[PDB]
């Protein structure tokens, strides 16, 4: 889904997209409720992990 | 409403409905909840005839979504060479960058799109552009073992 491509582009880690799509997570909706623990389980390098997590929290209300 | 149905038609490749909905009063630059325009969606999903119809009808070639991504970003990522060429001819910003400071060339490099990498280079794409994590198009072509692109990116 372009929302996931665009999200990761906006954050600076387009190279992180395969960590999500390899688990069949295709859209920003599919990420919205992942935990810090979940992002580690996906084997996202710590370089990028918390940047992605904060980005997901910024989308919530 | 008209704008939502136009975004849906552009995504889905429904070229008649795209033409009809705009004539009926859909804004060519209607937004979805991510800030995508119909042009963003047509560019990502490879619908060249729809890209052309939207540009003719006044689509903003450099529209940014809520994360600062342009149609050229999406077409380059998705490997749609004919769309990338049509957007560049229509004045797409070759080095558009967002917070992440990621350019279309970064995405073409990462996804292994050789011909798009070359076309972007020919329109003055910045080989020196670093993302927020200091990675250049070159860095992402290496990290992904895209050898031909990494090569062409040194070549400039």
């Amino acid at each position: 889904d372009p929302s996931l491509v665009s999200f990761l582009t906006g954050l600076g880690c387009p190279n992180c997209i395969e960590y999500f799509t390899s688990q069949g997570l295709q859209s920003i909706y599919h990420l919205q409720n992942l935990t810090i623990e979940d992002l580690g389980a996906l084997k996202i390098p710590e370089q990028y992990r918390m940047t992605i997590w904060r980005g997901l929290q910024d989308l919530k209300q | 409403d008209l704008g939502k149905k136009l975004l849906e038609a552009a995504r889905a490749g429904q070229d008649d409905e795209v033409r009809i909905l705009m004539a009926n009063g859909a804004d060519v630059n209607a937004l979805d909840s991510w800030g995508f325009t119909p042009l963003h969606l047509a560019a990502f999903f490879g619908h060249l005839e729809i890209v052309e119809v939207l540009l003719k009808t006044g689509a903003d070639v450099n529209a940014v979504d809520n994360a600062g991504t342009t149609p050229l970003h999406l077409a380059a990522h998705a490997g749609h060479l004919e769309i990338v060429e049509v957007l560049l001819k229509a004045g797409a910003d070759v080095n558009a960058h967002d917070h992440g400071t990621v350019t279309p060339l970064h995405l073409a490099a990462h996804m292994g799109h050789l011909e798009i990498v070359e076309v972007l280079l020919k329109h003055g794409a910045d080989v020196n552009a670093q993302d927020k994590f200091g990675k250049t198009p070159f860095d992402l072509a290496i990290d992904n073992g895209n050898e031909d692109i990494a090569e062409v990116l040194q070549k400039a």
